[PDB]
RNA sequence: CGCGACCUCAGAUCAGACGUGGCGACCCGCUGAAUUUAAGCAUAUUAGUCAGCGGAGGAAAAGAAACUAACCAGGAUUCCCUCAGUAACGGCGAGUGAACAGGGAAGAGCCCAGCGCCGAAUCCCCGCCCCGCGGCGGGGCGCGGGAAAUGUGGCGUACGGAAG
């Protein structure tokens, strides 16, 4: 029985629905229990960059938002084999790769390995075994000036 | 039933004995609630299942 | 005797192979070299046996 | 290699060559019983892209499913209610009657699990099934690195949760634009994840 | 007088007998004494003697099950109980050894490719 | 060898006997329906005594899983004088009482002095 | 007739206590339990009824073994060693 | 006729292990209504819901594209904000109703069969010795027994791979 005048509506409340209700009440319980967490893998990874690996400019597809830049999923591993990082080499010194990704274009795959190239001169990588440095090495001074940087590893700017 | 098999004999024994009052004793203790035996069973009022 | 059916489907299936009509590609394992020839060819190949452990 | 050609030969299976081998080995089938243990795979090649391995423990029984739909089993007609749900005798299955034959065989036997199952051969009133099983607790299983991940308790009868690959494909389950409605684990978790109300604190 | 488990494990396997038969005689004799209608100085005397039962069967079954898995700890066939009796589940889960054990291509894999330790500039 | 009777059974196989790599329990569980705990007391009622004077026998309550050759054995273990029979029953409160005539060169007023019965 | 003539007649009980269930529904015609189900396997349980669920799940009785387990818990189910002595 | 292999198939209180049943809030597979709404009612709706059955774990399931897209392209799964009460479905009536993209939480990838190449290079069990043994394991010796060529292991899997 409507009224004068308003919207004809349609309320999705037909079934039972409060059988099925999800209450937020947990929601800064784990607000706490995230950073918890996030805490404790900073921790846990102690030189290493808190957000994880670095993770590479994409374009958006889908005419709406192809202006802006993202980050990715990983590095192609066509922008590593010109940037001279083995595809397996790169996801334990830290570079992420997905070896889905094609490479359409030029200018994006020369980005892509100058930023590979410009996180591979700032990495500090520690020797394997302590006492005894190898070649693909960084120097002993550089160690004490290590330290876990926040966010995300060069962040992308637009 | 003079009948009995074991088995209801001795439900039989153990509803016997259950059958008895409190010891008057018990109503001297310091944390007791309890007055007199309250599941008492008279065997013309409830016929115990069986 | 009233065999096992077991010993009852073995029997049937070896006579099934006589029934039907079997293809060439089945049939032309039954044309097997004869006595004298399968001893000269198991006297060559004792020769070469695989060594064992 | 060998398994090619054996491949190659059970892909012609409108062939007079395999074609008489199917009619006998349903034959024998047919006569055989039910659920009984096959002593080795009558298809060697597909026993080993589904995952057999010629090794101690690995048990590959033969059941027979009775072929057809699946008629509602209710007393005479009368199904009480309106005439949408009046229907008995045509409806079918949602599940594949290779999947009812792995569950057979995973139910009667408990201690060992169900990896993979394939086709052996048909007629007008049966299937037949290779379903091919793993004993959990045998050494030459447990102390392989590789096929040890089936012998964790996780993985209880995955013939009853359909988690093999003929259990598998009666979920609704994969990626594309197909599969909308079963995004989450399931077409229950999909369900239960579309039908809540996420009240929040604040609104 | 008061017998305790302390001595009691230091006597041999036939003097515990003598002990055990011995009290057992003299609960015995308590129970006749509760029947007949006998003193509160033999009817608290029962519970003595009923506790003193138990503290040596203690000392006994101790002891020979201390010999018993002492026999079979060398054996890959122990009986039943003296297997650890802990859950279910875990007396089925796969044990320290072939839950460690690796296959060789992951061993080639973590030695080839180790995690190294770094860390990146500002 | 010839087939005399159309039917097929099974032949009889041999088969071992039970020889295990190690006893399921690791030791016998101990008899606890002993000559001690199978005997709980002797009654001490008129009707108990009236029929330890005349009828020369003893009137004990027992536990319900024992056989009369069992409170025989007990009685002539605990007590060393021997029995020439054993009646029993089992009380409505649950519980076996057991009759035990004495042998007749055996008086059971002395062993009821005996034995603390009086 | 059908009412307190009737009543007269009954002596021949139907059920007896099982020996699963200790419940008085032991049918000895059918030789099944109402309540638990006696011959099959499977316990008898219904969720039209939390009711019949809640007096007896496992909350109910001893707990004579779970009970020892759920305090065997909470130091790791160490079995094999005894605290220092003396 | 016998003796011996193999193949199918039995028998055991044979040696050693494994499954059964319960809880079932959360999870997986199936079966699955009617009340109710449509101011009647039959399609729809309630609803893949209640009830029924099977199976678990500390989480389960999912999961590393036979994908989304149509862009200057993104890139396993799951969850959240949103797309959106939209596209769509529906006696187009009542009602029903996703996804892609974007922002976040988290982030991890991998392994066989096949094609091949290495003298089965592989695995299980029992016997003796040394060590440790209340998660039965490490080594040595067995002209000791089996499995396996009707294919075990090593390399190798779509990001290519092998050999020289
Ligand atoms: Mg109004
Ligand atoms: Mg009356
Ligand atoms: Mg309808
Ligand atoms: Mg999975
Ligand atoms: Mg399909
Ligand atoms: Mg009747
Ligand atoms: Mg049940
Ligand atoms: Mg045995
Ligand atoms: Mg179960
Ligand atoms: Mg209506
Ligand atoms: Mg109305
Ligand atoms: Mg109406
Ligand atoms: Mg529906
Ligand atoms: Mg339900
Ligand atoms: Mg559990
Ligand atoms: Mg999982
Ligand atoms: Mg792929
Ligand atoms: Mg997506
Ligand atoms: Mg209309
Ligand atoms: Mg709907
Ligand atoms: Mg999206
Ligand atoms: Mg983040
Ligand atoms: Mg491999
Ligand atoms: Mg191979
Ligand atoms: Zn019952």
């Amino acid at each position: 029985a409507p009224s004068r005048n308003g919207m004809i509506l349609k309320p999705h409340f037909h079934k039972d629905w409060q059988r099925r209700v999800a209450t937020w009440f947990n929601q800064p319980a784990r607000k706490i229990r995230r950073r918890k967490a996030r805490q404790a893998r900073a921790r846990r990874i102690a030189p290493r960059p808190a957000a994880g690996p670095i993770r590479p400019i994409v374009r958006c597809p889908t005419v709406r938002y192809h202006t802006k830049v993202r980050a990715g999923r990983g590095f192609s591993l066509e922008e590593l084999r010109v940037a001279g990082i083995h595809k397996k080499v790169a996801r334990t010194i830290g570079i992420s790769v997905d070896p889905r990704r094609r490479n359409k274009s030029t200018e994006s795959l020369q980005a892509n390995v100058q930023r590979l190239k410009e996180y591979r001169s700032k990495l500090v990588l520690f020797p394997r075994k302590p006492s005894a440095p190898k070649k693909g090495d960084s120097s002993a001074e550089e160690l004490k000036l290590a330290t876990q940087l926040t966010g995300p590893v060069m962040p992308i700017r637009n | 039933s003079s009948h009995k098999t074991f088995r209801i004999k001795r439900f039989l024994a153990k509803k016997q004995k259950q059958n008895r009052p409190i010891p008057q004793w018990i109503w001297m203790k310091t944390g007791n609630k309890i007055r007199y035996n309250s599941k008492r069973r008279h065997w013309r009022r409830t016929k115990l299942g069986l | 005797v009233k065999w096992p059916r077991y010993i009852r489907l073995q029997r049937q299936r070896a006579i099934l192979y006589k029934r039907l009509k079997v293809p060439p590609a089945i049939n032309q394992f039954t044309q097997v070299l004869d006595r004298q020839t399968a001893t000269q060819l198991l006297k060559l190949a004792h020769k070469y046996r695989p060594e064992t452990k | 290699g060998a398994y090619k050609y054996i491949q190659e030969l059970w892909r012609k299976k409108q062939s007079d060559v395999m074609r008489f081998l199917l009619r006998v080995r349903c034959w024998q089938y047919r006569q055989l019983s039910a659920l009984h243990r096959a002593p080795r795979p009558t298809r060697p090649d597909k026993a080993r892209r589904l995952g057999y391995k010629a090794k101690q423990g690995y048990v590959i029984y033969r059941i027979r499913v009775r072929r057809g739909g699946r008629k509602r089993p209710v007393p005479k007609g009368a199904t009480y209610g309106k005439p949408v749900h009046h229907g008995v005798n045509q409806l079918k299955f949602a599940r594949s009657l290779q999947s009812v034959a792995e569950e057979r065989a995973g139910r009667h036997c408990g201690a060992l699990r169900v990896l993979n199952s394939y086709w052996v051969g048909e007629d007008s009133t049966y299937k037949f099934f290779e379903v091919i099983l793993i004993d959990p607790f045998h050494k030459a299983i447990r102390r392989n690195p590789d096929t040890q991940w089936i012998t964790k308790p996780v993985h209880k009868h995955r013939e009853m949760r359909g988690l093999t690959s003929a259990g598998r494909k009666s979920r609704g389950l994969g990626k594309g634009h197909k599969f909308h409605h079963t995004i989450g684990g399931s077409r229950r978790a999909a369900w239960r994840r579309r039908n809540t109300l996420q009240l929040h604190r604040y609104r | 007088a008061k017998i305790k488990a302390r001595d009691l494990r230091g006597k041999k396997k036939e003097e515990l007998l003598k002990q055990l038969d011995d009290l057992k005689v003299e609960l015995s004799q308590l129970r006749v004494a509760k029947v007949t209608g006998g003193a509160a100085s033999k009817l608290s005397k029962i519970r003595v003697v009923r506790k003193s039962i138990a503290r040596v069967l203690t000392v006994i079954n101790q002891t020979q099950k201390e010999n018993l898995r002492k026999f079979y700890k060398g054996k890959k066939y122990k009986p039943l109980d003296l297997r650890p009796k802990k859950t279910r589940a875990m007396r089925r889960r796969l044990n320290k050894h072939e839950e460690s054990l690796k296959t060789k291509k992951q061993q080639r894999k973590e030695r080839l490719y180790p995690l190294r330790k770094y860390a990146v500039k500002a | 060898k010839i087939r005399t009777s159309p039917t097929f059974r099974r032949p009889k196989t041999l088969r071992l006997r039970r020889q295990p790599k190690y006893p399921r329990k690791s030791a016998p569980r101990r008899n606890k329906l002993d000559h001690y705990a199978i005997i709980k007391f002797p009654l001490t009622t008129e009707s108990a005594m009236k029929k330890i004077e005349d009828n020369n026998t003893l009137v004990f309550i027992v536990d319900v899983k024992a056989n009369k050759h069992q409170i025989k054995q007990a009685v002539k273990k605990l007590y060393d004088i021997d029995v020439a029979k054993v009646n029993t029953l089992i009380r409505p409160d649950g519980e076996k009482k057991a009759y035990v005539r004495l042998a007749p060169d055996y008086d059971a007023l002395d062993v009821a002095n005996k034995i603390g019965i009086i | 007739t059908k009412g307190t003539s009737s009543f007269g007649k009954r002596r021949n009980k139907t059920h007896t206590l099982c020996r699963r269930c200790g419940s008085k529904a032991y049918h000895l015609q059918k030789s099944t339990c109402g309540k638990c189900g006696y011959p099959a396997k499977r316990k008898r349980k219904y969720n039209w009824s939390a009711k019949a669920k809640r007096r007896n799940t496992t909350g109910t009785g001893r707990m004579r073994h779970l009970k020892i387990v759920y305090r065997r818990f909470r130091h790791g189910f160490r079995e094999g060693t005894t605290p220092k002595p003396k």
